[PDB]
RNA sequence: AGUAAGGUCAGCUAAAUAAGCUAUCGGGCCCAUACCCCGAAAAUGUUGGUUAUACCCUUCCCGUACUACCA
RNA sequence: GUUAAUGUAGCUUAAAUUAUCAAAGCAAGGCACUGAAAAUGCCUAGAUGAGCCUCACAGCUCCAUAAACACCA
């Protein structure tokens, strides 16, 4: 009776002393479905004319990538300077509002935003019905 | 600058073939 | 107080709705990346059925000793035809809406791949100048709230916009002309706050004569060189 | 009986505090 | 030697961190969650969710590399476990369902350290502007509940917890 | 004081392959109870370490045991 | 227009026909490499602000950066 509660308390502590296991990521673990299922491509043939243009194009891509970084780094530099100069300028004129503008205000997080889509959502669209089953292979282990 | 990350590849060594599939949302997007 | 007039301006920005077109250089590399994916990949289940047709067809040509003539019903190529016919029959929206064709610089359905910054026309000194929405700072009110109040003062608006913390994003100082310049009010200081438009739009009462939406490329046309310079600093090109 | 060094110490320029801010070597070469 | 002027020329333990070894019995992710500084936000999780594995990871790398250039400390770049949903569509002229397709969701999280309040507007401006296509950005606080999804389920405790209640 | 030495189901025992008997809970047999037949549940004093645990060691606690002599 | 600060690549070396072998070093990028970084391999892009003076010291000036008197709603 009272002793059985003691074991129930102790069984709680015994499981607590164990490590908190983490679910392995199946994305990084290829299943045995692709494990040498004769699904090998034939020996790839690379034309010499295709090889020279492919490597030469990658040289421009490296140069073009640097161009994107230069403008992006310049853009964030100007944005950082513009906000920094305005914040300091306002401090001298209105010291009281400067403290409010710099203190951590929980009015931003969470900041959930989605990315743009290929096409805009059309007007008066009626998608068909159905149901969403979630297999989500479970991983339960005991110690 | 919305085309600065979509240009990529499935960085793996043992992966099945993938095909471009245009999925439409609940709306027309 | 101070001779300068404290004003809180709101820099409302609309995020792009559609993906921007790929540059010619990016198109060539996108083909290359997709080409490499197929070369370094394995055979998918659909690609397996392509050889399954070859396995059965080869029997139908030489090894006419197949045990079971039932087999399947559909074919891998036929399956693609089933989805192709539905896809070709099905139609989507247009990236370039009627707003672009009619140059309706007020509706939110223009330049879906670009960013639109809200501009309104205010009459000061018997002169109409296009400017960002703004309001005067008041006692017992933070500068961020002044821009927040400006959104509620818009003519018949239901828009919901997320602000960005409390720190400002820019400044602009101007002095009144000497005709109306006094020591009491030498000029004013305009502070800009950026916000992202989530949902909502203006009503149908007044559109052309109240507000317009433009991108940074044509933003300078409606503005003036003195006021334009400070606006472009915090406006991230996109 | 500690003595005073005759010149600057080798590693006294860097700040002991705030180790994470200082960039590391990350390489052997 | 102590009395020589060249004493302590070999001092190095104050240059590297202590680097406490992960003891077998003391192995625990002891994270001192910082909350509410004068100008520094707390620990934040940048949840990037997308349907395509390649697209989700590609933008995850950009966020992680951007923080390093901006001197933003990155505590970890772990990955939330994936979730698979079976898409079933309704058959026309009927009621019985049929297997339409199998779609999965991939989530990549780039945990970041504290940042200045001024930089919060600028840093987030770059992120949301570069969302390639359909990536669901989610910048939420790093509470233990948001971090529990990475671990497994423990029915052994739930058997005891149910009887405890 | 020192040394020796033990704790296991409600209870007592044997093994560490955690079992056996009894008690307890449910049902059957009988006019009813008990006997009897059938079924189920139940624990390794405590902390830490023992590849990992258990019989082990360690810590904590309860209780048991011997000796304390020559002037 | 006018009044006061500055102008080799991102910082910085040598250099700056002052002489000398020479425009350097580190950053910053692409690709490959268990998944992130980082290492490693292969690989991309480059400035001596401008003229004058000195031609055998190097600086002035110009222009520009940039602040100011100061046009502004
Ligand atoms: C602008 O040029 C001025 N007319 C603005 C103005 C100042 C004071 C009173 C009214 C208008
Ligand atoms: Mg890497």
């Amino acid at each position: 009776d009272q002793a059985a509660k003691d074991r129930l308390k102790k069984r709680i502590r015994r499981l607590e002393k164990a490590s908190q296991e983490l679910i392995p990521i199946e994305d990084f673990i290829t299943p045995v479905k692709f494990l040498n299922k004769e699904r090998q491509r034939p020996p790839v043939e690379l034309p010499f004319e295709e090889s020279e243009r492919r490597a030469l194009l990658l040289k421009r891509w490296s140069l073009y990538k640097q161009r994107e970084h230069e403008m992006e780094r310049s853009a964030i530099r100007s944005l950082l300077e513009a906000q920094e100069e305005a914040l300091q300028e306002l401090r001298l004129s209105s010291p009281e509002l400067h403290a409010e503008a710099t203190k951590r205000d929980p009015s931003l997080f969470p900041f959930e935003r989605q990315g743009p889509d290929y096409t805009p959502p059309i007007s008066d669209y009626q998608p068909p019905e159905g149901r969403y089953q979630d297999i989500t292979k479970v991983y339960t282990q005991v110690e | 600058d919305c085309n600065r990350a979509l240009l990529t590849r499935l960085h793996r060594q043992t992966y099945a073939r993938l095909y471009p599939v245009l999925l439409v949302k609940q709306d027309g997007s | 107080s101070s001779p300068w007039r404290l004003l809180g301006a709101l820099c409302l920005q609309r995020p792009p709705l559609v993906t921007k077109p790929l540059t010619p250089l990016q198109e060539e590399m996108a083909d290359l990346l997709q080409q490499i994916e197929i070369e370094r990949s394995l055979y998918s289940d659909h690609e397996l059925r392509a050889l399954d047709e070859a396995q059965q067809l080869a029997k139908k040509k030489s090894d006419l000793y197949e045990e079971e003539d039932e087999q399947n019903i559909l074919l891998a190529q036929d399956l693609e035809d089933m989805w192709e016919q539905k896809f070709l029959h099905f139609k989507l929206g247009a990236r370039l809406t009627e707003a672009d064709k009619k140059d309706d610089r007020t509706s939110l359905h223009r330049k879906l791949d670009r960013n639109l910054i809200l501009l309104v026309r205010e009459k000061l000194g018997d002169q109409d100048i296009w400017m960002l929405p703004q309001s005067d700072w008041q006692p017992g009110e933070t500068l961020r709230q002044t821009a927040e109040r400006t959104l509620a003062t818009l003519s018949e608006n239901n828009m919901e916009a997320k602000f960005l913390g409390n720190a400002p994003c820019g400044h602009y100082k101007f002095k009144f002309p000497q005709a109306m310049r006094t020591e009491t009010s030498l000029g004013a200081k305009v502070f800009f706050f950026k916000a992202l438009l989530l949902t909502g739009d203006f009503s149908q009462a007044g559109k052309k004569g109240h507000h317009v939406w433009v991108s940074k490329e044509e933003l300078g046309d409606y503005l003036k060189p003195k006021y334009l310079a400070q606006v472009r600093r915090f406006l991230l090109d996109l | 009986r500690r003595a005073a060094p005759l010149g600057p110490m080798p590693n006294e320029d860097i700040d002991v505090s705030d180790l994470e801010r200082l960039k590391k070597y990350r390489s052997f070469d | 030697y102590r009395s020589k002027p060249t004493h302590g020329i070999g001092r190095y333990k104050h240059l590297v961190k202590a680097q406490e070894p992960k003891k077998k019995k003391g192995k625990v992710e002891v994270r001192p969650i910082n909350l509410g500084t004068d100008y520094e936000y707390g620990v934040l999780n940048i949840h990037l969710i997308a349907y395509d594995m390649a697209l989700a990871e590609s933008y995850a790398q950009y966020v992680h590399n951007l923080c390093n250039h901006l001197a933003i400390k990155v505590e970890e770049s772990y990955a939330m476990p994936t979730k698979t949903m079976e898409v079933l569509q309704l058959q026309e002229q009927g009621s019985k369902m049929f297997l339409d397709a199998v779609l999965t969701t991939h989530e990549r999280v780039v945990q970041i350290s504290g940042l200045s309040a001024t930089f919060a507007e600028i840093f987030l401006e770059i992120i949301h502007s570069n969302l390639p296509e359909g990536v669901k950005l989610s910048v939420r606080e790093h509470t233990e509940e948001d971090f529990k999804g990475r671990f497994k389920a423990r029915p052994e405790l739930e058997e005891l917890l149910a009887k405890l209640n």
